[PDB]
């Protein structure tokens, strides 16, 4: 359920797609060298199932920095909540409970 | 080769957990070492700030590895560590650094004293010394690495005011000058 984005072109496709389906998009901006970021992977992977009607994308900031500098993302991990092109809210850090919570409020 | 290499001071020697160092600017035309200072109407705790005078070394810090103390007591790159000032504080409390869990003035600052808004991990005080692309020998950047990874930079209001160390870009390039015991 967690789709990793590997190119700027792939990113645009995923966003446009989810938009046509009027779905909620949750995005995890990661770093493989960042301890706090790895820890949140399972928590993100699990919530990926907890809500199938939302789209979960994984973006490595070392690979697609332009996407991070576009949404003002300077810390990792950072979870972004989007819908129809506009950001609705974001969670900064490995704050599990604040994640597992803000997801229900925007998804359901 | 597998383990992270040691961090080095301005004299080329390895950093030790039993010694003190000034955290100087690599480019002295951008200010001096780091110190403590109150800010934004606050009296306490003191904020970690940067002395604007390139001739000043600021206050010395003591660096301790976060996990188990290595037998060599050597400070290494990409390794969690704790940082605290070895200097007097008018707020008479802890001089150890921790990232401000709050967003004062719309900015995350590095502060000292007691942790007033703790986190489930107790890692607000975790930092790392790192290298970067195109970095000169003996030059480094500092990062918050507790519940996130973020570069530390310096907030400067050129209109006249204290300069504070916090989470922002671009990161502050520093060198470590061994301080007299």
């Amino acid at each position: 359920e967690v789709i990793s984005v590997h190119s700027l072109e792939q990113w645009t496709m995923q966003i446009e797609e989810a938009n046509t389906a009027k779905k909620l998009v949750v995005i995890d901006f990661t770093a493989s060298w960042c301890g706090p970021s790895r820890i949140m992977a399972p928590v993100f992977a699990d919530l990926a199932k907890k809500f199938p009607n939302a789209v979960f994308l994984k973006v490595d900031v070392d690979e697609l920095k332009p996407i991070a500098e576009q949404f003002s993302v300077e810390a990792m991990p950072t979870f972004l909540f989007m819908k129809e092109g506009d950001v609705k809210d974001r969670v900064v850090g490995a704050i599990k409970e604040e994640l597992t919570a803000k997801v229900g409020l925007h998804a359901a | 080769a597998a383990d992270p290499p040691p961090v080095h001071d301005t004299d080329g020697h390895e950093l030790r957990a039993d010694a003190n160092y000034y955290v100087l600017s690599a480019n002295r035309a951008h200010g001096g070492g780091l110190t403590m200072a109150p800010g934004h109407g606050r009296h306490c705790p003191l904020f970690v700030s940067q002395d604007p005078n390139g001739q000043h070394d600021g206050f010395p810090v003591r660096i301790t590895p976060y996990g188990v103390a290595p037998s060599d007591k050597i400070i290494r790159l990409s390794t969690d560590v704790r940082i605290s000032f070895r200097a007097y504080t008018t707020c008479l409390q802890s001089t150890e650094w921790h990232i401000d869990s709050e967003l004062a003035a719309g900015r995350r600052h590095v502060i000292t004293g007691p942790v007033k808004d703790p986190s489930p991990s107790g890692r607000e005080n975790a930092f790392r010394i790192e290298k970067y692309s195109g970095a000169e020998v003996h030059e480094y950047k500092l990062m918050s690495s507790g519940d996130w990874c973020q570069d530390l930079g310096v907030f400067r209001d050129l209109k006249g005011g204290a300069w504070f160390l916090g989470a922002t870009e671009p990161y502050h390039v520093v060198v470590f000058k061994k301080a007299p015991p």
